[PDB]
Parts: structure tokens; sequence; C-alpha cells
């Protein structure tokens, strides 16, 4: 068994074709300086075959993605070069031998070991997180292996930096496969959901939520608006940020008036007008006296259409106009009206079901507390004209004086509590949210700064969900204010009849002693009278020294304690 | 005797024979056995020869099937795609013989051991094993037409990063579509289809719902989008012409952009060939002036002439009696000065508005070009709220009669008061604020149409809202209301005290039934302010 026989069958374990035969390449004679170097030579070719399972095995099933074919066809360049060698190692068999060949194949036994070693750490891989476990063989400092990898590195992520520059200016991902880390759902809300596990480790875990948003922001600018049109990638990921984005708004400003609607939903919704909700309650008087029963909504819309042309809510743009209209709740006719400004569309992505849930649940508070004042204007205004006709009976003005003194004492919790909810809820949470937007963009800088608008009112106002004992505190002052309105009018009306009927005793004859008794017992019921005004006063005192020490429990409501407690009438 | 001979040189005998095998010819020692095609070598040969052999091989058999496609596929049962494919997979296999050339010179010299030539062909095992994919996956499921060029353009995005195979499938695509995008610009420029065999995405047949239709199989698959705008572009050069360059790129869309520079112009030659000539604006204004009654001065004649011979019953008035009234009613009114005033005639219907009276109504004529817009369809919606209109006129015509009879027992001037009072609110509120203001509509949404199957829109969308805000669509409570009216007229007619009043309670009862339902809703709410102004009614 001569040398230049091993020689002859080496030049073919070197690609797996088998004295020596197939885990080492075991050869079966010949001298022991001699099977030592082809057993050390031949473990070429089984590092040849392992690669070439791989790229073979994996050749064959169409379901490993689109990456993983840029993968299995770049470890061809890479042996194409391999098969060069072996073409110019076989012309000289015709001189070389085992210890000359050791120096010819020294550096291929090196890349047909880093390259039969990349393939089994990328084993079950597929898609993008193939691109990233060919990644984490770079950081490995040796000159050699970091500049082949960083090679392979550069075919395997032109796959994946097609999808990017596919779902980035285009918006439009197709992969039968799922290889990108966007996955869609057959608009905002649902439907684009970050993949965590095919995200390639090269893009940090930041730069992915700007191409989801990038995506997302040219998707939704085609279907629902309704339009149509390293250090250098991470410039690019910025620069198609800062554009797609600021376009998104002017589109959104332009052809649906996103921000013409918030300043309109805060004059009507949130009875920032003034103007108008003040016509409105004086025309829907007779109507919601009536129990809910009698009520139906298709008589109080022209009402409101009557408002809307008498007061100053007329000149006003005619779109959000047409989406201004009732609803009704499901008793009193108080208790069931209320607006509702209905938005669908584009539009309805910044509100979200959610926020005309809340705008609502405001929207009674803002009520209650707008009749409770209409209320004690009334009676207020009542008593300027009750003292200007029975100014004549001196004996009335004992008990009619706590009527007055109990009103003076009752308007002021009211007529404060409005102040606090315009200073220090509206006018002060709202520009925190005007602030927010003429210098925010994106689109979602303007939702996350509406939204929280919407938690700090909910949390100013008492209408939290740990608050509950302040606001039934809260309504049993709101329903003080409805019995005095109620033992007034008795007291205002009998003594009208007494002082009508001592008009017409008079007047017809200029009997004188049967009516000394029927003047004597009303001078009698007078004290009666003043025992419910004594009583009355004396508990609506004590459910108004007992809220404030509920306030003193989260921090604005110092502020209420302070316009209630002024002059330190209260606390002794 | 491969098995007596040495064994450094019998190489050299197989890479003689493995180079004739590569042309498709048989060898000496490598022969081919009778048909995927699978070859046998030798019983007795080198183990470490045969094992190398048979890695080949596999660019033998992946010829001998594509030489077999391109022998075949050429026939003229299969398409104008299936030809050029057939082509364009042709040029190849010639590239392939001169690969095969040159190595036949190169080993006369004896260079070419058998070991260089498993280096040579490398790229020629890579490109003939595509070739021989796609012929495999255009008869595995029969594809002709456009379903053999969708193929070819999902077999060429698959390969997205392999680029020494996509370079290749974006050859044969580009040239397997050049004749199928030859009867594309017949069909966008012009509107002849020739199409000899059944593959266009878009077939002619023997009212124009029908004659041209999107086949759904021979659709291209990146044509998808555009799939109907190639259709309504040359549909609307027929309904002209009757009367009176495109390349393909991957990842440019240089032809998407080019049909709509013609589709934009393909409806921009057909729109304003219906306004300008035989025009149409000044087209349904002729319908208005009768269909809508909005010519005072024509009816006003028409009933005053035809009126005993409308009481008649039905199938006892002769039309040549009617159509010579309606003619003399519309030369001696003002509807003189109407150009085409001749296309009204008679149209008795059989049934009533679910006789002789009631069964009384307009048909209109007309051509063939404008018969798109204005069709059977969508007139007889024209002559369903026309009927409505004629019924509310002619009872207070009538009511208006009686009028003057009782002026020269006392009780029924309150009465008759109450229902002129309504249908004299009916019919101002059924002209004035719901015909009269959509249509202004109608006249100024059609000077910004951009193509007639917007105007064909345009247009039911304007009866689909006439017939909607009236009380067209149930709502029978009218009816009924309407005949206690009428039929207090034929009382009145016969010059009782008893009977006056028995209207009352009956005509009074049936209109709270109207206002109890117009006012249950979501205009349909402005009704019922026209009903009642006074605060009446308040009940």
């Amino acid at each position: 068994i001569t040398e230049a026989a091993l020689v002859r069958d080496i030049l073919y374990v070197f690609q797996g074709i088998d004295n020596i035969k197939m885990n080492c390449y075991k050869v079966e004679n010949l001298s022991r300086s001699l099977r030592d170097t082809a057993v050390r030579l031949s473990e070429l070719g089984w590092l040849h075959n392992k690669i070439r399972r791989y790229t073979d095995q994996r050749s064959l099933d169409r379901s490993f993605g689109l990456v993983g074919q840029s993968f299995c066809a770049a470890l061809h360049q890479e042996l194409r070069e391999y098969y060069r060698l072996l073409s110019v190692l076989h012309s000289q068999l015709q001189s070389l031998t085992l210890r000359r060949l050791l120096v010819w194949t020294y550096d291929p036994k090196i890349r047909l070991k880093t390259l039969a070693a990349l393939v089994d750490h990328c084993q079950g891989r597929k898609g993008g997180e193939l691109a990233s476990a060919v990644h984490a063989y770079t950081k490995t400092g040796d000159p050699y292996m970091r500049s082949l990898v960083q090679h392979i590195l550069s075919l395997v992520s032109h796959p994946v930096l097609s999808f990017l520059y596919r779902w980035i200016y285009d918006g439009e991902l197709e992969d039968t496969y799922h290889e990108f880390f966007v996955a869609s759902d057959p608009l905002w809300h649902d439907k684009y959901t970050l993949r965590k596990s095919m995200i390639p480790s090269f893009m940090t875990m930041d730069q992915s939520r700007k191409v989801l948003l990038i995506g997302k922001s040219i998707n939704f600018l085609h279907q629902v608006c309704h339009d149509q049109t390293e250090n250098a990638f991470q410039g690019k990921i910025d620069a198609a940020y800062f554009e797609t984005s600021k376009y998104l708004l002017d589109v959104l400003n332009k052809k649906y008036s996103l921000l013409d609607h918030m300043q309109a939903m805060r004059r009507y919704l949130l009875l920032g007008q003034g103007d108008f909700i003040r016509h409105l309650m004086d025309l829907l008087k007779p109507e919601l006296v009536r129990p809910a029963t009698t009520l139906y909504q298709h008589n109080l819309t022209g009402i409101l259409e009557t408002a809307v042309r008498a007061t100053n809510a007329q000149f006003d743009s005619p779109e959000i106009l047409r989406r201004l209209d009732v609803r009704l709740l499901e008793d009193t006719g108080w208790d069931v009206f209320s607006l509702d400004y209905h938005v669908d569309g584009p539009i309805a992505t910044v509100f979200t079901r959610e926020c005309m849930s809340h705008y609502l649940r405001v929207f009674n508070f803002l009520w209650r507390a707008k009749r409770m004042e209409y209320i004690l204007t009334d009676i207020r205004k009542g008593h300027m004209c009750n003292a200007k006709l029975l100014r004549n009976m001196p004996e009335f003005s004992g008990v009619l004086h706590q009527c007055h003194i109990l009103a003076s004492e009752m308007v002021h919790f009211i007529h404060q509590m409005q102040y606090y909810i315009t200073f220090e809820v509206l006018e002060c949470s709202w520009d925190e949210l005007w602030n927010k937007v003429q210098q925010a963009q994106d689109l979602d800088h303007i939702i996350a700064a509406h939204e929280v608008f919407l938690d700090t009112i909910i949390s100013r106002c008492l209408l939290d969900s740990d608050s509950r004992a302040l606001l039934n505190q809260l309504r049993a002052v709101f329903d003080q204010i409805i019995e005095l309105q109620n033992a007034q009018d008795a007291i205002y009306r009998a003594a009208l009849e007494e002082l009508q009927r001592r008009l017409q005793f008079e007047e017809k004859k200029k009997e004188e002693e049967e009516e000394n008794k029927r003047i004597g017992e009303f001078k009698e019921s007078i004290p009666k009278m003043c025992s419910q005004l004594r009583i009355l006063t004396h508990f609506y005192q004590g459910i108004v020294q007992q809220f404030l020490v509920l306030l003193t429990t989260d921090e604005s409501l110092r502020f209420l304690s302070f316009r209630l407690d002024f002059n330190e009438h209260y606390k002794a | 005797l491969p098995g007596t001979l040495p064994l450094a040189s019998q190489e050299s005998a197989v890479v003689e024979d493995l180079l004739y095998v590569l042309v498709g010819v048989d060898g000496r020692y490598v022969s081919a056995q009778p048909l995927s095609r699978t070859f046998l070598v030798d019983p007795n040969l080198d183990l470490s020869i045969r094992e190398l052999v048979h890695r080949i091989l596999p660019v033998a058999a992946s010829y001998s099937a594509v030489t077999r496609f391109i022998e075949e596929k050429s026939s003229f049962e299969y398409g104008q795609v299936n030809h050029a494919l057939a082509a364009a997979m042709r040029t190849l296999v010639k590239e392939h013989l001169i690969l095969v050339s040159q190595l036949e010179q190169l080993h006369r010299q004896g260079l070419l051991s058998l070991q260089k030539l498993w280096f040579y062909i490398q790229p020629a095992m890579r490109t003939m094993d595509i070739l021989a994919s796609l012929a495999t996956s255009v008869d595995k499921g029969e594809c002709l037409g456009g379903s053999t060029l969708s193929l070819l353009h999902d077999r060429s995005f698959s390969y997205t990063g392999d680029s020494q195979a996509q370079e290749l499938c974006l050859y044969l695509t580009k040239a397997a579509s050049a004749p199928y995008f030859e009867v594309l610009e017949k069909w966008i420029y012009r509107g002849i289809i020739h199409d000899p065999y059944s593959e266009f995405m878009v077939e002619e047949h023997e009212y124009w719902d029908q004659r041209y239709t999107i086949v759904q199989q021979q659709i291209p698959s990146f044509l998808q989008k555009m799939a109907d705008k190639i259709l309504s572009t040359g549909k609307y050069l027929n309904v002209v012409r009757e009367c009176g360059e495109i390349i393909y790129t991957l990842k440019e869309r240089a032809y998407v952009e080019q049909i709509e520079k013609a589709f934009n112009y393909a409806s921009k030659v057909l729109l304003d060939f219906l306004m300008e000539e035989k025009e149409l604006v000044a087209h349904l204004r002729s319908i208005k002036r009768y269909f809508l009654m909005d010519q005072g001065d024509f009816f006003v004649h028409f009933m005053d002439l035809a009126e005993e011979e409308l009481r008649k019953p039905v199938e006892d008035i002769t039309p040549p009696r009617l159509e010579a009234l309606l003619e003399l009613a519309l030369r001696m009114s003002t509807a003189n000065t109407d150009p085409f005033k001749d296309d009204l005639k008679i149209d008795l219907m059989p049934h009533d508005l679910i006789s002789g009276l009631e069964a009384f109504s307009f048909d209109y004529i007309v051509k063939w070009p404008l018969s798109l817009i204005i069709n059977r369809k969508a007139l007889t919606r024209y002559q369903m709220l026309f009927r409505h209109m004629f019924y509310c006129k002619h009872v207070e015509r009538q009511l208006c009669s009686v009028w003057i009879s009782n002026k020269t027992f006392a009780g029924a001037f309150t009465l008759r008061q109450r229902m002129l009072n309504f249908v004299q609110n009916i019919q101002y509120y059924m002209m004035f604020e719901v015909m009269e203001p959509t249509w202004h509509i109608l006249e100024k949404n059609l000077k910004s149409a951009s193509n007639i199957d917007d105007v064909l829109g345009h247009h039911t969308g304007f009866l689909d809202t006439c017939l909607k805000d009236c009380m067209l669509t149930l709502l029978k409570v009218f009816s009924k209301l309407m005949s206690v009216c009428v039929m207090f007229t034929n009382c009145m007619q016969k010059f009782f005290e008893a009977t006056i009043n028995k209207f009352d309670k009956n005509f009074s009862a049936h209109l709270l039934d109207l206002l109890a339902r117009l006012s249950i809703y979501s205009g349909m709410a402005s009704v019922i302010s026209r009903l009642d102004f006074n605060g009446f009614y308040t009940e």
C-alpha cells in the first residue's frame, strides 16, 4: 500500500465519497506514521458532510421561510470555492504528499469548522430568529471568523431588510410564513401586535416599536382615513417617523378637524358654553317635571333645536352641530335627560367608546350642580318679589326672616362649589391638555394627553371609586335644597291666601267677631311653621359641618375646603 | 470491460461518456432507462467513482424533463403564454449545449478530470433545477393564460434573497407575459379583444351587464388590485365606438400607473359624450316637467279635458281617445316649448297603487345611449312616485270644485277646511321640501361627476331618497285616510245631517293615527310642524 494510493483516496474523502471508509473515517497493511496523518486529514470530510446534510435536508421542505433560503443559499457560495480547491489539488496528483497536504489544507480546516458549527447553533430557528442566531457568532474577536460570519449576516439579513423597507414606506406586509415581527390579525388597538420572538438581535427593543408605529401609521392612513399617496439605518427610521406622523395630523386636522371637535365637545358636553345651557334649562322645565313614562325622545329634539337657534350657539360649524343630539337614559324627567354627541369614523379612534362613557359619567354631575343652582336663584328671585307684597304684616317677618338666612347660607355652599368646578377642575385641567397638544405629535401623544385629561376630572370631581363616601355625603346636601323649596312655598302661599282674604274682607264693606277668631288662629299657626325652619336649619348645618370633616382624607380637594370655609363661618 | 481496466485511466473513459449524457444522447457505460428519468451506470465499477457519478446525473435527469417540456408545450392548443414560456425556456437550453461544447474541446487535451467536471457544472446544475421545477408546477395544475402567469409571479417572490435564481425567474416572467400584455394594449386603448384561445381575463358575449364579464381564473394575481378598472375601461370605449406601451417590472409599478392614465381618459370621453351631445341634464328636465308634476299649466288643462273619459271603468276606454287628448293637452298649454315632448306615452297599469282613474300613468321611451342611465329598472320608480302625486292632485282638484257648488247644511264648512288644510299641507311638503331640494342636489351633484358608474349612483341615489322621504315606503293608513276625503266629496255632490258628523269622527280618528306613527322615529319629524301650526291636534 503505497503513499500515492492514500493520496488518491484522501482526495475523495474530502467530499464524503470513501481504503478509507466511514463517526471518524477509520482507515483499514501500512505503517503507523501514515494512518495517523490520514485520520487527521480525513476529519475535514466529516466536516463537509455535516455542512452538506443541512443544505440538502432543509433545501427539500418548502416551509423553511424566506430568510432560511438566503442562508441555505449562502452556504453554497462558500462551497463552490471549496470545490475549486479540490479541483486544483487533483491536477497535481498526476507531486504532493501527505506531509505536503497539511499546509495546503490548513486554512480550509477552519472555515469548515466555523460553518460546520454555525449550522448546529441555529437548527430550529426560522425567519428572523435565524438572522438573530447567526449574529451571535460575530462577538468573537478572531479577525478571520468575525470577517467571515459578518458576511453571511450581510446575506441572511437581506430578506429581513426587505420586509422592513416594505412595511415602512408602503405598509403592505406579506409573508405566508410568519417571519416578520409584525403580526397582523384578519384598527389601532388591535390587528398589529409586536412579536417578541422574531426580533433580530441587531435591532434594539425600542427600534422595534418605531417600525410597528410607522407601518400602522400608513396602513391606517389608507383604509380608515381614506387617503392615498449602523447609523444611517437609525437615521432612516427617524426620517420616516418625523414625516409620516407629521403628515397624519395634517390630514386629521384639515379633512376631519380633530381639534375643532375637542373644543366643541367642551362647550356643549361639558357645559362650557353657559349661554346655551342657560336657555336650555328654561325650556326643559315644563317637560321634565312630568314622570318619565310620558316622555318620548322625538318631542325634546324640537326644543334642543330651538335653543341652538336662539342662543349664540347658532354661529357655529354646521358639521359639529350635526352630531349634537339627545339621548334618554334608562323616576322623573330630571333623571333620564342627557346629551350624547355621538362620533363615528376616523375621529372615533381618539374617543374609543370609553371617552363617551366617561363624559356622560361627568355630565350627570355637572347637570345636577346646575339645576341645584337655578333652583336657588329662583328662590332668591321669589324673595325679591315676596317682600314687595306682604311688607305690611309685621307679625310675619319674624318667621319670614329665618327663610332668608337659610337661603343666603345655602346659596353660598352652591355658588362656591360652582367656582371650584370652573377654576380648579375645568379651567385648570383643560390647560394641561391644550398645552400637551399644540406640542405633541404622532397621534399617540394626543390620545395619552386626552386620556389622562379624563382621569383627573373624574378624580378632581368626586366621581372616583374610593371617594364614594364623599359623594353620597354631598347628595344629602343636594336634597336639603329641594326640601327647602318645598317647605318655602307652603309657608309662602299660606301667607298670600290670608292676605287675599284680608283684602276682600274690607274692600267690599268699606261679621267683625267671626273673623277675629280666624285672624287670631292664623297668628297661632305661625309658631308651628317657625319650628319647621328651626329644625330644618339645625339639620342642614349638621350635614355640612359633617361634609367638611370628610374632605380631610386627594390634594386638589384641599382647595375646596378653603372655598367653603372662607372667613371661618364654620369651624367655630 | 471497465473491470479489467486500470483505475486512473478508466476515470477518463467515464468523463467522456458522462459528457454525452449531459446533452441527451445515450452513452457507452452511463445508459438511460425507459421512463423522473432513472439511469444505470455499471455493475462492476470503482465505489469511489459511481458514488461521484450519481452526483452529476441529476443534471441529466433534470434535462430529460425540460427538453420534453419544450417539444410539447409549443403546440397551438395551449395559448399565447405557454408558447412564450416555452421559447424563453429554449434559449437557455442552447446556452447549455455550449457549456457542454466547451468541455468536449477542453477534454481533448486531457485537461478534464472527473473531479474537475464536478466543479464546472455547478451553475448548470442549479439553473436546470429551476426549469425542471416550473415545468412540473405548470403541468401539475393545468395552467394556460393568466394562471400560468400567476405562478411565475409567486415562484419569483419565493426567491426574494437568492439573487441567482431570481434573476432567472424574472427573465421568464418578463418574457412569458409580453403576449398577454399585447392584448391588454388592445383592450385599454381600444375596445377590440382578439384573444383567439380563451385565455384573457375579459371575454365578450352575444342589457350590457352580460356582454363583457370578468373571468375569475385568468387573473394574473398581480393585476388583482386593478381587476375592475381594466374591465371598466374598455366597456366605456365600446358604448362610444359603436355610436360615433406597457412593460413588466418587479418592484416598479411602471404599468400600474399606466393603466390609470388611460382609464382616466377612457371615462372622460364617455362622460362628456353624454353631456354635450345627446345631452342628459337638459334631458332629465324633460322628465321633471311631467313625471314629478312641475309644469302646472299642463295638468290643469289635461285633467279638465280627460276627466269624464277617465271615470269610466277599466277595459272600457280606448287609448286612441286618451292619446288624442294628451297631444292636444301639450300643444295648447305652455309646454309647447319642449323638444322632447314627443316621447310621452299613455300606459295603463293593471294593478293599482297597492278602476279607470287609479290606472293612468305616463310612459317614457328613450334611445340607446341614454338608456344606460334611465332604464326600465329606474323608470318605473319615476312611475311609482307619479301616481302618488296624481292621486293627491285629483282629490283636492274636486274638493276645490265642491267649494263653489254650495256657495249660493252649514256644519260641513268647518270640516271641508279640515281636509283641504291637510292635502294642501301635504302637497307643499311633498313638493317644496322633498322633491325640490333633493333634485337641486342632483343638478349640482352631476357637475362634479367623473365616470358613468358614478352618475348611475347620483341618480338611483336620488330616487331611493324621494321614495324614502315621502310616505312611499307599511304606512297604508294614508291610503285609507284618503278614501274618506274623496268619498265626502261624493256626498256633497248629491245635492244627511247625520252623515257629515259621521265623516268627522271617522276622518279625525284616521288623522291622529298618522301623526302617532310619523312621530315615533329616530325630514320625517318636520312633517308634523307642517300638519298643525296653530297648536291644533295637540292630543
